[PDB]
This record gives structure tokens, sequence and C-alpha cells, in this order.
RNA sequence: GGGGCAUUCGUAUUGCGCCGCUAGAGGUGAAAUUCUUGGACCGGCGCAAGACGGACCAGAGCGAAAGCAUUUGCCAAGAAUGUUUUCAUUAAUCAAGAACGAAAGUCGGAGGUUCGAAGACGAUCAGAUACCGUCGUAGUUCCGACCAUAAACGAUGCCGACCGGCGAUGCGGCGGCGUUAUUCCCAUGACCCGCCGGGCAGCUUCCGGGAAACCAAAGUCUUUGGGUUCCGGGGGGAGUAUGGUUGC
């Protein structure tokens, strides 16, 4: 039976979308359907930000950030747990988790 | 069983006369040996040095790419290669609900030097747009993308290296650009976001020392 | 079996059938 | 080795290269075609499970900034890689551990920055079309 | 819902509804007269027009073609006709 | 350079069987320094560890 | 991001020349095969090759469907909207007969960067003819011939009418306070609040259906007839046998 309305992913009105490659295991996923995860983490973690601090010539020196977009196929984004199975009640709500 | 750092001498290098911060720092090469001379190794040596180490009050996000063109006896004479944008700007400019605009341009300077511009643009979000996205049509980034690519080539094609550079401290060219695109869509961030030193003339000390005094 | 694997099967022995 | 006064800090580059197989911790000068000293996970511990592990990261960055003080470079500007190309761009474990050990080591920290290769539209990655099943 | 007139709609809400799904079919465009600043003759022209259109009287132009009504040029004032 | 450490708080228990217990501590050569650690058998607010390896992290 | 032809740029990957320091580097759950003091891996400068157009990139657009994202120019298409323009039934759907048709595949030419069927090894294993890792032929790329199939999917034919609300969104048009840029007045952009038509969809509902899952269509079905094409008849045998026809 239809699991999914959209099919577990987002072409709608549309033919064929270009294929990217999982961040994890290298598989060949369509853009549409990966779990994209945009990541902006700090260069240096809390813990180790004090010791910087200190050792650093500069005054003020706000420190850099690394963005990067991670691609996640369905095989890889369950096994990580970054994404996990809910209720067909649950499924429906697409509202991002709040933190 | 010998220690090469023992055979280097250490050599002062100083930036031309359009920075204030004149003193980068020291960079060792190996003694001359007698087939090749210290100044060889030390000849093509590039340095890529953050603006605001160049400028005392100056935004450090904005790299500049110098290289040797001659030693004089100690000291490294270093002249423009090219302009540089650090990464984590770069990345954190690009939004997820806005049309990115880039315009690269080929031009020759008056005293004969050859740049290829990169000049970067994005879409604002108005102060009262309750709509998510703000992005632009075709035509309006056709028209934004030939202005702001004629402003660049007006604005370099006219002058040398010696006022090319001291436009670009403050990224005057970008502030232009914002300014006059503010008619067809209204602009976020412009900045030129690269700089590249394609073509060189045949090299002569008397500008060289010109450019350092 | 799979049904891709009963069809290749099926091709393979129509080769040699014909030949 | 420099004629330079005790108040001012001559500048060095950092490379720091962090892979999930081993770590990098090398330093040059401004440039960065003369090389200082360049020490990896390899040379610290001899277990091909640990050449990536924090602790050797910590040895080698603890190792190289030893051998920098001789030379008499107090100040280095930090250059992080990943592996990049059609890999990954997340930094390796050693990463942290290294930057904090020459951080404590009493080496100067300058300007930091990622060098991650980032390819705008590569060729094809080395896992096939259903890709790595382990 | 259940007891409007289909009959007889109140005609802000005949004006508002589409021109072809309307009780009985009118078109929204209309027909004014352009006075030219720098002329005495008068001219008429259609509220959507297509060709620019010329005053002989002084040979200037009047009207622009545009996607929907004709944006007439500074100047030159436009009145509603019947 | 081995040196010890007060136990401020204890932040929860850790490993395979819980047999560790991972707390946060205050050196005593340096008053305001806190780090995480990983430490074996019981453990309570105000008693000091003597780090020999004052690098690593848990 | 409809199509063709031309032009240009981007970093990355790989190979090569030169320079510095050097004992390991690669890969894995763990290893080994493998490349290394005839100087690897790493760092700097420059040259070359072919591939691909990241992030921007969305339940967004366009196309009959396959499919379609670097810039600029040229050539001819196309929907929708706008119209007090024209022709005046010229239409709908379709045996035969046509155009196109992913990936792989077969012929000739060009070039071979990466990846990589076959194959050669190194691991794991009771065994592994596989999964994991190192290499690698055909192929992957371009030009000219074929081949006509995919879970070619919305597993849902096309044209037309009627039947509930709600907020968004894309293109065009229409009306209207107020912000801003082109100094200012209009007038164009960017916003903002409504309306109208055609699209991609979404949420809600005891309209009503259905075996239900669900569907504003899969509703208006025993209260059974708007028009028309293809097509199923318990499960295997079987998309097999034979015959015809198309193709190297
Ligand atoms: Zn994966």
């Amino acid at each position: 039976t239809k699991k999914r309305r959209n099919n577990g992913r987002a072409k709608k009105g549309r033919g064929h979308v270009q294929p990217i490659r999982c961040t994890n295991c290298a598989r060949c996923v369509p853009k549409d359907k990966a779990i994209k995860k945009f990541v902006i983490r700090n260069i240096v973690e809390a813990a180790a930000v004090r010791d910087i601090s200190e050792a650093s010539v500069f005054d003020a020196y706000v420190l850099p950030k690394l963005y990067v977009k991670l691609h996640y196929c369905v095989s890889c984004a369950i096994h990580s747990k970054v994404v996990r199975n809910r209720s067909r009640e649950a499924r429906k709500d697409r509202t991002p988790p709040p933190r | 069983v010998v220690d090469p750092f023992s055979k280097k001498d250490w050599y002062d290098v100083k930036a031309p006369a359009m920075f204030n911060i004149r003193n980068i720092g020291k960079t060792l090469v190996t003694r001359t040996q007698g087939t090749k001379i210290a100044s060889d190794g030390l000849k093509g040596r590039v340095f890529e040095v953050s603006l605001a180490d160049l400028q005392n009050d100056e935004v450090a996000f904005r790299k500049f790419k110098l290289i040797t063109e001659d030693v004089q006896g100690k000291n490294c004479l270093t002249n423009f290669h090219g302009m540089d944008l650090t990464r984590d700007k770069m990345c954190s400019m690009v939004k997820k609900w806005q049309t990115m605009i880039e315009a690269h341009v080929d031009v020759k300077t008056t005293d004969g030097y050859l740049l290829r511009l990169f000049c970067v643009g994005f879409t604002k979000k108005r102060n009262n747009q309750i709509r998510k996205t703000s992005y632009a049509q075709h035509q309006q980034v056709r028209q934004i993308r030939k202005k702001m690519m004629e402003i660049m080539t007006r604005e370099v094609q006219t002058n040398d290296l010696k006022e090319v550079v001291n436009k670009l401290i403050p990224d005057s060219i970008g502030k232009d650009i914002e300014k006059a695109c503010q008619s067809i869509y209204p602009l976020h961030d412009v900045f030129v976001r690269k700089v590249k030193m394609l073509k060189k003339p045949k090299f002569e000390l008397g500008k060289l020392m010109e450019l350092h005094g | 079996m799979r049904a891709k694997w009963r069809k290749k099967r099926m091709r393979r022995l129509k080769r040699k059938r014909r030949k | 080795g420099p004629q330079v006064a005790e108040g001012e800090n001559v500048f060095g580059v950092c490379h720091i290269f962090a892979s999930f197989n081993d770590t990098f911790v090398h330093v040059t000068d401004l440039s960065g075609k003369e090389t200082i000293c360049r020490v990896t996970g390899g040379m610290k511990v001899k277990a091909d499970r640990d050449e990536s592990s924090p602790y050797a990261a910590m040895l080698a960055a603890q190792d190289v900034a030893q051998r920098c003080k001789e030379l008499g470079i107090t100040a280095l500007h930090i250059k992080l890689r990943a592996t990049g190309g059609n890999r990954t761009k997340t930094p390796g474990p050693g990463a942290q551990s290294a930057l904090r050990a020459l951080a404590r080591s009493g080496m100067k920290i300058g300007r930091i920055e990622d060098v991650t290769p980032i390819p705008s539209d590569s060729t094809r990655r080395k896992g096939g079309r259903r890709g790595r099943r382990l | 819902p259940l007891a409007k007139d289909l009959l007889h709609p109140s005609p802000e809400e005949e004006k508002r509804k589409h021109k072809k799904k309307r009780l009985v079919q009118s078109p929204n465009s209309y027909f004014m007269d352009v006075k030219c600043p720098g002329c005495y003759k008068i001219t008429t022209v259609f509220s959507h027009a297509q060709t620019v259109v010329l005053c002989v009287g002084c040979s200037t132009v009047l009207c622009q073609p545009t996607g929907g009504k004709a944006r007439l040029t500074e100047g030159c004032s436009f009145r509603r006709k019947q | 350079p081995i040196k010890l450490a007060r136990v401020t708080k204890v932040l929860g228990r850790t490993g395979s069987q819980g047999q560790c217990t991972q707390v946060r501590v205050e050196f005593m050569d340096d008053t305001s320094r806190s780090i995480i650690r990983n430490v074996k058998g019981p453990v309570r607010e105000g008693d000091v560890l003597t780090l020999l390896e004052s690098e690593r992290e848990a």
C-alpha cells in the first residue's frame, strides 16, 4: 500500500531530478529525496576555546566557523540516528524539531 | 649528520607603499652554494596576508596575495599578485532563500597588468517583507550582471595598479555596485570576491622601487 | 527465485537453443 | 636563530591536514615554500588503528612545537585541511587535539582558517552507484 | 450559500467577477479621449491599446503598448467617454 | 608534570557496564581551570584526583 | 535549468617539470596487496589533459514524454495573460501510418581525467567464485549510424460540465494607503493589502464514494447512459513453444 503521499521525496510537477552522493557511504541518491543537514559548527569546541583566547596575539578576535552541507541516503540517515521511524499519525507532521 | 637550518639566511619581507603596516615578517632561504643564488629562491615567492595585518584599522576577511619581484640586501621587495576572500565569510554570505549573482571580467590596466575580477552579490530581504523568498527574475539578474560588469570595467580600465589597489582597500567597487544596482533590485552584500593577475609586463626595477618609494 | 533472474536464465536458454 | 627583538613575535604557517586514517601537523614560513618541520601520528604511535587518534595528534603537535621553539618561531598561522576533493569535508578527530596541543606548548595563535579543497562539479567518487555496503 | 439571488447579484461583486464568467458579458476596457499639451485637436483611443498611436496634429506619441492597458505620455490628459 | 584537581560536580555514569563515571574537575595549580574527565571507582564532590596526563579529554 | 549552434569561466581530480624538509604514506572493524632515502606522503610556484557545473537549489520553473542549472551572443520555437482585432464550426478521441524516446548494448572514426562490468591479487570465511580493500580491459566523454526497452510511476488515458472552505506559492493582468532607490514631481523597480485567469502543490472537512488504505477525485454508480481510444477475466504452464515480421 501507499506508505507516503509524496513517495518519500519532493519532486512534484517535474520529470527527473539530478542525483547526488551520500556524504557517508557514497551511495547515488536523488537530490530531492536525500536528507540534507547544513551544520554550522564552531572551529573550536567551548571546552578548548579558553586555551586559544590567551595564546591568541589579537584581542577580541572572533573565532572562525565551518559551514558544511551533509547529504545522507535513507540507509545511512537511519543508521547514524539523525532521523528515526515515527507513528503513522506523527509522520504527516513535517515541522522540524525545536531546539 | 649536518643540520640544514644552520645554512639558512632570514630575509625581512616588506609590502609596497599602498599598505600602512610595511613589515610582514621573515622568510629563511638556503645560503648561496655558488651555482644558484639565494635571490632566485626568494624570486617567485607568494604571501597570502590578511588586510587587517597590512592596514591597522581595516577589516580582516579580504586576504591579499603579494608576489616577490626583487631582493635588495637582506630586504625582500613584493608587488600585488591577487586579492582572495576568506572561506568562513564566503560561506556565511550564501543563504537558502535569496538569489546569488556572480560576474567575472578580464580588464587590462593602463600601465599594462591584465586582471580577472570576480564580483559576487546577494538579493536583500526587505525590513517589512512577509514573503519568505527574495528571488530576482532572470532579466533583472542579467541587467544587474551587465551593470556590475560595466562598473568593474570602467573603474579598473582607466587607472593603474597604484590606484586600483587603493580602490580595492575599502572595496569602493562593491559600494558603488550596491548603490548603482539598488534601482533594479536591492543588493545585500556585494564584494569583489576574487582578483587574479593573468599577465605581467617585462620587469624593470625603477617602477618596483617607485611602488616602494 | 527473483523474476529478473528467471528472465536472464530464460534468455541464456533461448541463446543455446537457437544455436 | 633570526636576529629579532625579544618583544616582537616571529610568525610561521602551520598546515594541519586531519584525515580519518592519519593527522599531519606541518609548520612552514609565511610563504609555504620553505618548510620548518612536519610530524604525523605514524611517527608517534606504532599502531595503524591509532594513526589518526587524538593522542597521536597531541604528541605530534607537542613535538613540532618543541622543535619550533629552538628555531626562533613563537607564533603560527593555523590552516585546517580535511581530505576534501570528492571525499568528506569535515576534519578528522586529530584536528582539535593538535590545535589544543600547539596552543598549550606556548606557541601563539595567528589567523585560523579552513583550506579544505572544495570542488565545484567533480569527477565520480570512489564508491559505486549503490555505494559502500559496510 | 443556499440563498443567493443568482438573478440580481450586487454590482461590486459583478465587477470583481471575471469578464467572461459574469451573469451577462461586458468588457472591462473602455474608449477615452486624449488632450495633448502641444495641440488643440482631440483624438479617441482604446484603453488597452496595441499600437503606438500618433497625433497627426503635432506628430507626437500618445500611448505606449504594454502587457495590459496602454500607458499615456506625460502631459496628455485622458477622460472617460460615456 | 603530575598535577592534582578538585571535583565540583559528577556529570553522569558512563562505560559499557556503567563501571566508570564522568566528572568536571577544577585544577589546584590554577583556580579557574575546568576540564571533563572519566574516572574509575566511587567519587563525590570534594574528592581530589592525581592526573598523570592532564591534556586528554572525555 | 524548454531546444540547437557558437563562445567563455570555475574550483577540484590526475599526470608532469622545478624547489624545501624528510621516514614513513595509502587503506580498513582489524589487516594485507600497494607507492617509498634512485627520495614517497605533505607544503610552494607553473604547465597539460579530459570530465563535471558544488553551495545558491525550494514539495520552485519549463518541456509531449524521456529530460533540462557557469557567462555572453546568434537562430527558430512555446504556454499563460491582455484585447469592444480577425476566420465562423474549422471540433473531441483515435485501427493503419508517423516523430521523439533514460541507462545499458552493437558498428565505424576522435580522445582517454575520474570511476569501473570482465579479469588479476590482498583480506574475511567451514567454504566466498561475493560483501571490504589495491590495480584494471570494455565501457563512462564527443561526431556519424543503429537498438526502441525501464518500478519509462502519480503503479491513476484524453476532452467537457457540476460539486465545500482555508492560507501560501509561480507567470501575467487589474485596483489601492504607506516605506524606500533612480536627487525632487510624476514614472519605473523592491516591499505591503486585496482582486481576476491559467499552472506546481499543501492543510482541513460526515459533499460523496471505497473492501479498506485513502481520494476534492479514485465524488456526481442498482436514484445504474456527456463523448471516445487502449485493455483484464482464478493461480501456474508463460510472455514459454511455433509461425510471421524488424535488426549486423
Ligand atoms: Zn549512504
